[PDB]
């Protein structure tokens, strides 16, 4: 006799994503040597941590000092869908996973002249209230103030503080408010700093994670 | 065996009290992980359907028993009788994804097509109830879409249950609920 | 575990067959059922 | 619990509970029922990027009334409420200043009547309670519960852990705990019972943790 | 050559209940940590032993002292189908298994006032005769008498005494009498105890077992 | 790649008698204990050796002493088909096997009164001649004579003496004479023994074997 | 045991393939067949 | 390596299943990501 087998129904269907490997046919082929080719990357999120890309505020990456005093320079949604991200590598990447968790880094590089000085504040407004339009109200959230000097750049981490352990990259229609709060960045004062640009970029944080790959897009 | 009833502390006497002799049991069959580990038909209405275990019939063993708990965790196995390509998408995916084939899409091989899918919600556990009714968007295992979905079944694997909820039978008309039970042909 | 009875192990890695749980830090009713009083509370004669 | 002297005609089984600077003695305890566990899961999850903190001040007693038990209301008559409900004081303040939070409950329900009344109440706490059917009031004992029965006790005490599909909640739109009280034996009054029984609750939010400080106008 | 196999006929058919596991497709997924979630239960019958639910006597869980003297307070069928069970967890559960064996526990909590005293009797009437309507006739079966006092509750086990080792949860049409006898609960006397409630519940016994899962119900 | 298999044609067909076992579906079931149930039997032929059943001679199990002297009390075919077997367990059993080999035991229990004495002879007439109608001719075959006394019963073995090692239980149409000879039982004499019954039964011998199960019968 | 002749063991656990027996506390006709007298009871000559 | 999860090795030799690489003579962004400054650069109070 030969070995009796049961060909189970509902098993064997093709599947665009199965973890097997097709049989081969053309063998004994030897690839040209590619030892030490520059710039290899192993996991996207590495480049995402290493290279911060720019945020957008109506066609521009920077924010402009309207005038001296307590002005709210910017305020936005904490979603990878956010309009301000859009041109951002992080968002372009996140668009292929349903969920995420993690810290996001904001970078503020002051571009002004040597005689231009300013002081800023950035805060993370968790949901539950409405994003305050002035520092003194925002002074109660996790925030950080800082002035200009020799060091052009200032980095700041946006904390993952949510009910669930993961959250969606995607944005639901039913959501009016950004499920994860906002981050508003103010100016406290300045002098001779009007007109001057404070270009901002964002990179992935250390514990930032992307999970559950999905292909929702046109074709 | 008198007890202070108000206490709410469990009490379990035995036939030994009057002279009997308590025996052995093998409650394998009444084991959570086990009972729920079987397929159950779920009423599909379109040619696309979000996977949700609460959709099992509330009087069906699995659904009745699942609802006998308030919080639960489990992986899924599904059996779909469909036509054309069957595509699955993970919890929280834009619905528009169902049309894309680079997502877990299985070609036809009738009758049914069977798959094993990972728990994919973003909560530590899911719920049977909720007071914050109508259950939240996120309480799903993703969604499926195929040109034609004739029938759909689901199986809970690795089931964990927390906090028991009630589970009622039929209210009998008379003193007991009599009915026809499987018997041999009269002859 | 559940209604599963193959003696040979899965052909696929468990990392693919299932979702992997993470930990951060035997249960309850089981314990509670056992802590049940079963004596008499009185004083027995005969 | 237990008391001394010897035996007597009155009550014993004394027990004093204390949360914060608030106590609650009871010469007619029947013990305290413990929730679904003895200790809550890890209070510091990833979902809080460990920015969470705990407030000892919140963990104190606060009173809130329930209803009046009268001979009229018979079997199945039930009075439910979701905790916190309207929260005042320190505890209340937390809800207005933190986006997310979590805590369990120390509940002491006290239906003070008198030992000549008959009748009996069933007090329980329920997770995600969403309207029970008439039939399923019979299976209410599946929840952390405790009976009050005039011949025996005046107070029912139940302690319970925080639960939920989320390590932390937004009480402002989901609370898991619902304290219920139901009549199982209608109130008897006899010759010398008390006409009617006023039912109150002494509660304490246990192990309160909060995360995500919100902005503020006042 | 390759490995010769015999695909046996009558093997492979789907089957809603087979002990195998489907192939997978979406892998490398990591669940949020659910360590130490309160109230887990592992086997239904545990909760069934731990939490006794109530019996029913026309919309109510208790039994009421009609008047002083030898009155038969209640009497019923020993089946998980019994009208008195119905609202009972035990019955709601048993409804999914064909057979069972085991001890069932009855609990009687006297709700009366401090000046109300009574004495009761409970017996298990095995089939073969007709359930006696008065203690002295019932005094010959396995019974237990008891009075009221400090202790509100009294528990009592209903013995599995049948011809076969297992019995049906279900009730056949052809059965006129409850295949497993009845349990009648009397009152022996009382004083100032009239009107007063004796609420009863039932929990699963230690050696109580449920076997052979079945799905008979509507859909 | 995956494991390449050759699904051989002509293999896998159902087969009412194959030595495999179907896959299962309802598991974890525990049988009630059946330890030490009386009267178990393991192989039919054991009961067939242990319990001899009766032969038949026109509605009766015995043979009757016609009259004193050299009378031939009975004579018959050595086949499990034989009319005299028919009501015999051995035959009822043999009816499901094509072949057999072995010794068959004949038992003669004299039922007469204390004053009735007789002497008998039994022989096995192998085929090749015609069964003799009187002892002196039969005295030349394997035979055994014996008288009545305290011991009611007398057993005697019918030897398997055939050309082939096995023989058919069944009887072919083409066979006029019983392929395996006959056994004739005489009476040598008697006194006051007329009328009296000599009931006979037959049991399987020690080396008696049944082989090649077959199902030829109505449905 | 019965009409079964696979040399390799069942792919499924025996807990699923069959019903498990329980005990509470080689057989009969077998024993009885053997206890059969086979001698002569008389006294043999030659 | 990639989306592959068979526990048993390929039935076919790796010389046929894949192309064999040759060498002549762990990488970059990976290294670069790690070399990221994460301190403060200032002088911390409290």
């Amino acid at each position: 006799g030969i070995f009796p087998v049961a060909c189970s129904d509902g098993y064997g269907n093709m599947v665009t994503t199965d973890p097997k490997t097709a049989d081969p046919a053309y063998g004994k082929v030897y690839n040209p040597p590619r030892t030490a080719l520059p710039g290899r990357f192993t996991n996207y999120l590495d480049v995402a941590e290493a290279c911060p890309t720019f945020l957008m505020f109506e066609n521009v990456p920077y924010v402009s000092t309207r005038t001296d005093g307590q002005r709210l320079l910017a305020k936005f949604d904490v979603s990878l869908a956010a309009k301000h991200m859009s041109n951002t590598y992080l968002a372009g990447l996140a668009q292929y996973y349903t969920q995420y968790t993690g810290t996001i880094n904001l970078h503020f590089m002051f571009t002004g002249p040597t005689d231009a000085k300013a002081r800023y504040m950035v805060a993370y407004v968790p949901p539950g209230m409405d994003a305050p339009d002035n520092p003194e109200e925002a002074a109660h959230c996790i925030h950080a103030e800082w002035d200009t000097g020799l060091n052009s750049k200032f980095t700041f981490s946006i904390p993952y503080i949510s009910a669930a352990d993961y959250t969606y990259t995607a944005s639901h229609e039913a959501e009016t408010t950004c499920v994860q709060g906002w981050v508003c960045v103010y100016q406290i004062t300045h002098g001779k700093a009007d007109a001057d640009a404070l270009v901002v970029s964002a990179s992935a944080g250390k514990d930032f994670e992307l999970r559950l790959p999905v292909d929702a897009r046109q074709q | 065996t008198t007890t202070t009833g108000e206490s709410a502390d469990p009490v379990t006497t035995t036939v030994e009290n009057y002279g009997g002799e308590t025996q052995v049991q093998r409650r394998h069959h009444t084991d959570v992980a086990f009972v729920l580990d079987r397929f159950v038909k779920v009423t599909v209405s379109d040619n696309q359907h979000t996977l949700d275990v609460m959709q099992a019939h509330k009087d069906n063993i699995v659904g009745a028993l699942l609802r006998a708990a308030t919080y639960y965790f489990s992986d899924l196995e599904i059996a779909v009788t469909h036509t054309g390509k069957l595509t699955w998408v993970p919890n929280g995916a834009p619905v528009s994804a169902l049309n894309n084939t680079t997502n877990p899409t299985a070609y036809h091989k009738g009758p049914v097509t069977r798959l094993a899918l990972p728990y994919t919600a973003p909560h530590r556990v899911l719920a049977t109830a909720y007071t914050g009714a109508h259950l939240p968007t996120s309480f799903n295992f993703g969604a499926v879409k195929a040109e034609t979905i004739t029938e759909l079944l689901v199986r809970m694997k690795r089931a964990e249950l927390y906090c028991p909820r009630p589970i009622l039978p039929i209210q009998p008309t008379g003193d007991r609920h009599k009915q026809p039970l499987v018997a041999p042909a009269k002859q | 575990s559940g209604n599963t009875g193959s003696i040979i192990n899965n052909y696929y890695m468990q990392q693919y067959q299932n979702s992997m749980d993470t930990q951060l830090g035997n249960d309850w009713f089981s314990k509670l059922a056992s802590s049940a009083f079963s004596g008499l509370f009185g004083a027995l004669l005969a | 619990d237990k008391k001394t002297e010897e035996t007597t005609l009155l009550e014993d089984r004394i027990l004093t509970t204390r949360n914060g600077h608030t106590t609650s003695t009871t010469q007619s305890s029947v013990g305290v029922t413990f929730g679904y566990a003895t200790a809550e899961d890890s209070t510091s999850g990833p979902n809080t990027s460990a920015l969470e903190t705990r407030v000892h001040q919140a963990e104190r007693f606060f009173k809130m009334a329930l209803f009046d038990w009268v001979p009229s209301q018979n079997f199945g008559h039930m009075h439910k409420v979701v905790l916190p409900h309207e929260p005042k004081g320190v505890y209340g303040g937390l809800v207005k200043s933190y986006a997310y939070m979590r805590n369990g409950w120390d509940v002491e329900v006290t239906a003070v009547g008198n030992q000549f009344n008959g009748g009996c109440l069933l007090v329980a706490l329920v997770p995600e309670m969403g309207d029970i059917s008439d039939r399923e009031k019979y299976q209410l004992t599946l929840y952390p519960h405790q009976f009050i029965n005039p011949r025996t006790n005046m107070t029912a005490h139940i302690t319970v852990p925080y639960v939920g599909v989320n390590r932390y909640d937004q009480y402002k739109q989901h609370r898991p705990w619902t304290l219920v009280v139901m009549v199982v034996a209608p109130l008897t009054t006899n010759t010398a019972g008390a006409q009617q029984i006023k039912v109150y609750a002494n509660i304490a939010p246990t192990n309160v943790h909060v995360a995500g400080e919100l902005p503020s106008k006042e």
